[PDB]
RNA sequence: UGUACAACGGGGUAUUGUAAGCAGUAGAGUAGCCGUUACGAUCUGCUGAGAUUAAGCCUUUGUUGUCUGAUUUGU
RNA sequence: GAAUGUUACCGCAAUAGUAAUUGAACUUAGUACGAGAGGAACAGUUCAUUCGGAUAAUUGGUUUUUGCGGCUGUCUGAUCA
């Protein structure tokens, strides 16, 4: 399940799609290498919806949802709207989430069962996103990091964070989250773990960079063997 | 449109801190008789840090711009801009010393740097 | 489309015309032409400027399937809304 | 620099490098002089021309020196095996003769400007010149075969192997013709050939293979003859000096069998007296060729000799061949626990009483098929589309019309988005009745209501 | 270092005539059927189009851009006359001429100067040899099969049907594409008096050249360091490649304009109209870019001379919308509807 | 001597911002009596009104006036 | 401006000048070559600096619309216009 892929010439696997349990969403530019190479791993199960966000390819980190909906910027226009509903599964709910931030990718990373949003996100915001996704909400930062979802990653199985976090800090988030917590690194040591690669609870995917420890320690914390 | 010329003292755009920037230089620049450099948004360029950590003062490092504050003609008609210049700073391979950023980045510069795109929240 | 409206004038700003600003508040400041652009700038507020609409409406001037259902609600507004002004105007020259 | 120097410029000979540097003088400088010409111009292009000629000379000689790869000081194991491969001695004087070329050069074109500055004649100048090019040429000359030598040197190291010794490393040794040269090749994804003489390998071909989710590097020498440490060739030399040098265990190969005809007495002779050698590798032994030996059908006598050798500390005796490497991974296995051994001795989610969760893979992931790349018959993975297409540059992907909606013609259908107001997304909902049912009352109501009449 | 321009653009003397003269016709494809080669008209004004693109590996694949683009007038054209010509060492030399006789006004008025003081002594004389049972243009029909292996035919703009008003036609030559000069003469004379359509040149997506006469600026006329010891600008021909046309403007019926997008039933009438020119109402094509000259100036529509193949020229439009907001002005509305609208009712409405 | 021409005003479209005056006498306060009476900034309706009405934007089957005045050239 | 008996239209060209330039994102590529480090270009698309030909719908300065409304002081006796 774990296989390595590449970008075009970028590591940064999870800028430009945003895997989840029930779709995967990946930029429209580049070549279908991409598109093929998600589907070995994803097979037909899921639909995997070639789209933009505000003209954008750095859709993984615009967006962010669950295997319950999917929730994309206000800045997102009306027709990737649209294709966006007409592709998803009908149990996938999109909205117009009209709040300050927009990178939801970054500021925001959840999973089928948690989510973590930022400290000053507005209550409607947070209540839409709960009711969206099925899944409870609680404030928190990894080590002061303000972008949790740019160092955070979430799923059913374990989760990953980036080196810089202390030993308090991961056994605090780990306790939070009821989920086993390792700070790996991928990349070659990358600090964008939460956001150069994408992963859920049968795939893994991420960069060439990411080491033969790196993948052994990805499988372990995420257990899909 | 280009953005600042040379030599412009931008405010910096990252989370560590620092008062300001000098651009002594600019990467794929383009050389003419009597046209002076011009960094625009999303390009890296190579400015000292006038002043900010002691550490950083005194030494060159490239600056991604992240703001322009100049009405450029995007592809789209609307001629957007910014309320000042701001840009933040990485390797030359674009990878931000700060682990967090200050303000609202563009997309155009989003694009181009992944890790600019991750490094924030408040993107368009 | 889109179109957004100008948040001063309430105007329609079509793609192409105009200016869309933006700030470190990260609020999206859109203008149809200079002239309400400069009064924004200038902290003016609608209000005080009698052409803007928000002066208008403060004062009491003037108050496949789906879109081919849809096709008849837009025209029947837009007279329903077009009357019921032009009854607000005959009352307001008195 | 370390790491494969061989960005080193191959400088062409002495007379080449010298019609080179004359050829390119003459071509970047003016040539046209006339006697009428000031006495000042003309001076002043020849001290031009002459300047010119000593920085291109300093140049070269100080690229030259810059680009060797520094052997004082850079390492014992490499300084060593430079010294036994090129004679260091020779080079560092070879070394230092260009440099004090270059210094006389330097000193012949400052006195030769100095003094070219007084020249009056336009004759005088031109002789000056010609006298200064005439010494730069002799003290070029002398210098053709230090260089021959260098580059000679050069085109040999620059394919000389690449390795740090001061990382985890495992050998292999042993008396030449053993297999030594076969187990190298089998162990890792290296081609060396595997000639049945002596001196098969005569490089140190370095060879890597991973295991443990670790890069373990390795090498190859011939091994040592009788060698009492007085006579020894340089390819002996270079293997000692890398053992001597090299980090944890070398593997020590021994063909028991009628191949390799020095009796086994020898080679037990040549581990004890290089026993020195293992002060702390912890060497391990390992037998070659034991397919058509067996060491468990051995003479007494000679098993005593093998027992001799399991009396050292810190040793052991594992069977291998070379027509079944199916003992090469027991072999590999051992080597690199005992390195990772070496190299150490040197020195939740906390059951939060709510979480109620399973594993949300998703039944259709659970039971589709696995996907097989090379086989034929597989999905189409539109990227063989777009490869028959013509590939990006021509492929229009079309992923639109192929998503679920409710009937087949939404596919094609065109959205209007428009409809002379403002979009219908801000008021798009189902049953549009709801906001029309209601437009009739209302203008009835607001008719008879005496507001138009 | 570079120069104030091109050399090979100097001398840059005032242009012989504001028609700007066609240099070159595409080579004659005699499999081809009988086509035109070019086409003239009045350029009108700019307008701005917002659509989207099928553009594979670009990075606004698939997202709307917003490219400039042109109106030109084009209505209908009606065949005056044909000429032939015949390979020489001196070139080109022009054989013989036919006219149909039934000659409009315009022309008439395009070939005299003073026509209101002129005794208007047009082609009849030469008329009443045509006005009989024949064997004359038959003749030169003879003279024009046996020779001028390349033929070109004449026409004549609709002047007193373009929206700006106006008696003098202009009058040029335009080659055909078709077989063996036979097929291009019988053509040429069934086709004397009868209506072009401009759609049956062009098709969306091609691309075209143009000729026209840039903007004149009067005269024109410092450093001491010229010459060693050892004054006009504008109102010249240019030209211009590579145009792409966007949609074919059937301008004599409503919904040009809108497009299958948006479909704001409405002209491509600017609000108000163009500046400094008409109303159109006739026939028109939409290009990419911009042309030379100014509004009312002469403009020739050329196929490239050549066949592209490069994706650019394959790729093809996909109009959401068309721009036609007031340009007197800072305009802000399409149609007087949206106006109404915006402001409601007013003062001249009660 | 014909959609003939130019002007007039309108319409369409834009620039700017609520026109002279009238009135609801509404009315911050100034002056008399010792809260009230006279004057009245300012708002409100005529009035997104007025002006520009491109002097260099388009139309005018509506109104007005004219459709005349000189000179040169020959196979 | 005499050309060529007169005028106007259509064109050919004898002749003079000549221009485009350079780089990069992918595809093929993490494949050939590589024990490792590192790693292409041959095809097609797509972008970019300078320069050449043009403008004029979008954007900055330049404003003799004296155009709009107003501000300081003077004048037709403050205010009319
Ligand atoms: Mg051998
Ligand atoms: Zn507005």
């Amino acid at each position: 399940m774990a296989t390595r892929t590449q970008f075009e010439n970028s590591n940064e696997i999870g800028v430009f799609s945003k895997l989840t349990n029930t779709y995967c969403l990946v930029a429209v530019g580049g070549s279908e290498n991409f598109y093929s190479a998600f589907e070995a791993e994803l097979g037909d199960a899921i639909p995997i919806v070639h789209t933009t966000i505000a003209g954008t390819r750095i859709i993984g980190r615009m967006t962010a949802g669950n295997r319950r909906g999917l929730l994309v910027p206000t800045q997102t226009t009306d027709q990737e709207l649209q294709h966006l509903r007409n592709s998803l599964p009908d149990s996938v709910k999109i909205q117009r989430v009209e709040e300050r931030l927009s990178a939801l990718g970054n500021v925001i990373c959840c999973n089928d069962y948690v989510a973590l949003v930022h400290p000053d996100i507005d209550r409607e915001t947070e209540e839409l996103i709960s009711d969206v996704l099925g899944v409870e909400v609680f404030r928190q930062t990894i080590s002061g990091n303000i972008l949790v979802g740019s160092y955070c990653s979430l799923s059913n199985q374990g989760g990953l964070v980036h080196p810089q976090t202390s030993v308090q800090d991961q056994e605090e988030l780990s306790s939070l989250l009821q989920v086993p917590l390792v700070a790996g690194t991928v990349n070659r040591g990358s600090s964008v773990v939460g956001a150069g690669m994408v992963v859920n609870d049968y795939l893994a995917v991420t960069g060439l960079d990411t080491t033969a420890p790196e993948l052994s320690v990805i499988e372990s914390i995420f257990r899909l063997q | 449109s280009l953005g600042l010329p040379v030599g412009a003292i931008m405010n910096c755009a990252d989370n560590s801190g620092a008062r300001n920037l000098y651009i002594i230089a600019v990467k794929g620049s383009g050389s003419r008789l009597n046209r002076l450099p011009a960094a625009s948004l999303g390009d890296m360029v190579m400015a000292t840090v006038k002043k900010g950590k002691p550490e950083l003062r005194k030494k060159v490092m490239p600056a991604i711009v992240v703001r322009q504050a100049k009405s450029w003609r995007r592809r789209d008609g609307v001629f957007l801009y910014f309320e000042d210049n701001a840009g933040v700073i990485a390797n030359p391979k674009g990878e931000m010393k700060g682990s967090a950023i200050t303000g609202p980045v563009g997309k155009e510069c989003a694009d181009l740097w992944p890790r600019v795109a991750s490094n924030s929240g408040v993107v368009v | 489309m889109r179109i957004y409206q100008c948040h001063f004038c309430s105007s329609p700003c079509y793609p192409g015309h105009g200016i869309m600003f933006v700030r470190n508040d990260a609020k999206e400041f859109r203008f149809c032409r200079s002239k309400c652009h400069k009064a924004f700038k200038q902290r003016r507020n609608p209000r005080k400027l009698k052409w803007t609409k928000a002066f208008r409406k403060a004062a009491g001037k003037e108050l496949r399937e789906l879109v081919a259902t849809t096709l008849k609600a837009m025209a029947r507004i837009e007279e329903i809304r077009q009357k019921r002004e032009r009854a607000f105007y005959k009352n307001r020259m008195r | 620099m370390q790491l494969s120097w061989k960005d080193i410029p191959t400088v062409a000979p002495a007379n080449d490098l010298l019609d080179i540097v004359l050829n390119r003088t003459q071509r970047k400088t003016p040539t046209v002089i006339r006697p009428g010409f000031k006495i000042t111009r003309i001076r002043a292009f020849y001290m031009r021309k002459v300047k010119y000629t000593g920085e291109g000379f300093v140049e070269k000689f100080e690229d030259i020196l810059k680009g060797f790869p520094n052997i004082n000081d850079v390492h014992p194991f490499h300084r060593d095996l430079m010294d036994t491969l090129y004679e260091k001695n020779h080079y560092k004087i070879s070394l230092a003769a260009i440099s004090r070329a270059k210094s006389l050069v330097e000193q012949v074109a400052r006195d030769y400007v100095r003094l070219l500055k007084f020249g009056q004649s336009l004759f005088q100048c031109k002789q000056l010149k010609r006298a200064a090019l005439g010494r730069m040429a002799t003290i070029v000359k002398k210098l053709r075969d230090p260089l021959a030598y260098l580059e000679q040197v050069r085109q040999h190291i620059g394919r000389l192997p690449s390795i740090d010794p001061n990382t985890r490393t495992l050998l292999i040794c042993g008396y030449p013709n053993v297999g030594k040269s076969s187990f190298l090749r089998c162990i890792t994804k290296s081609d060396v050939d595997v000639q049945p003489y002596a001196f098969t390998t005569k490089s140190l071909y370095v060879g890597h293979f991973d295991y443990k989710y670790l890069r373990f590097q390795a090498i190859d020498t011939p091994g040592i003859l009788d060698r009492p440490t007085e006579e020894m060739n340089n390819i002996e030399m270079q293997s000692i000096y890398a053992i001597a040098h090299l980090r944890s265990c070398v593997l020590y190969f021994m063909d028991l069998s009628e191949q390799c005809g020095f009796t086994i007495e020898a080679q037990v002779k040549l581990f004890h007296s290089i026993k020195p050698l293992f002060a702390n590798k912890s060497v391990m032994v390992v037998i070659n060729k034991t397919d058509i030996i067996r060491p468990e059908d051995l003479d007494e006598e000679r098993a005593q000799l093998l027992e001799s050798v399991k009396e050292v500390p810190g040793v052991e005796i594992m069977t291998s061949s070379c027509q079944l490497e199916e003992n090469v991974m027991e072999v590999r296995n051992k080597a690199c626990e005992k390195l990772l051994a070496s190299r150490i001795e040197n020195k939740q989610p906390q059951a939060r009483d709510d979480v109620k969760r399973t594993p949300f893979i998703p039944e259709s992931v659970k039971n589709l098929k696995k996907y097989d790349p090379e086989d034929p018959n597989r999905r189409k993975l539109a990227r063989d589309i777009e490869a028959e297409n013509g590939g990006a540059g021509v492929f229009n992907v079309n992923l639109k019309d192929k998503y679920l909606l409710e009937d087949d013609e939404w596919k094609n259908d065109i959205m209007p988005e428009i409809l002379d107001g403002k979009n219908v997304y801000d008021f798009l909902d189902p049953e549009i009745a709801a906001k029309l049912q209601a437009l009739e009352e209302e203008e009835e109501k607001l008719e008879n209501e005496g507001f138009y009449n | 270092a570079p120069r104030h321009g091109h050399l090979g653009f100097l001398p840059r003397k005032r242009a012989a005539s504001i028609r700007a003269r066609v240099k070159a016709f595409p080579k004659d494809d005699r499999s081809k059927p009988v086509a035109l080669t070019s086409f003239l008209g009045y350029k009108a004004g700019m307008t701005t189009i917002v659509r989207d693109l099928d553009r594979p590996g670009s990075k606004f694949h698939k997202r709307e851009v917003v490219e400039a683009v042109t109106v030109v007038d084009t209505p209908p054209v009606v065949v005056v006359g044909v000429v032939g010509y015949v390979e020489t060492p001196r070139g080109l030399r022009s054989l013989t001429t036919v006219w149909a006789e039934h000659l409009s006004d315009e022309v008439k008025r395009r070939f005299y100067k003073n026509w209101y003081k002129s005794k208007k002594k047009a082609f009849t004389k030469y008329s009443a040899k045509y006005a009989q049972d024949g064997a004359g243009i038959e003749r030169e029909l003879a003279r024009i099969k046996k020779y001028a292996s390349v033929v070109r035919v004449l026409v004549h703009t609709q002047i007193r049907k373009t929206p700006l008003a106006q008696k003098k036609a202009h009058l040029a030559e335009i080659q055909l594409n078709g077989g063996s000069i036979s097929e291009k003469v019988d053509w040429a004379r069934e086709h004397f008096e009868k209506t072009v359509a401009v759609d049956s040149v062009f098709e969306q997506n091609e691309m075209i050249d143009a000729i026209a006469v840039t903007k004149g600026h009067g005269f024109e006329g410092k450093v001491a360091c010229i010459g060693a010891w050892h004054g006009q600008r504008g109102y010249h021909s240019r030209t211009s490649i590579n145009h792409k046309i966007y949609r074919v403007g059937k301008g004599d019926d409503e919904a040009n304009g809108a497009t299958s997008f948006d479909r704001t039933k409405k002209t491509i009438t600017p609000m108000g109209g163009f500046v400094h020119y008409g109303e159109i109402k006739n026939d028109f094509i939409m290009v990419k870019g911009c042309i030379p000259g100014n509004r009312k100036r002469i403009v020739t529509l050329r196929k490239s001379l050549y066949t592209n193949t490069s994706r650019k020229a394959l790729e093809e439009v996909s109009l959401k919308w068309i721009d036609t907001a007031s340009k007197f002005g800072k305009g802000r509305f399409q149609t007087p509807a949206e106006k109404h609208a915006f402001m409601g009712t007013l003062k001249k409405d009660l």
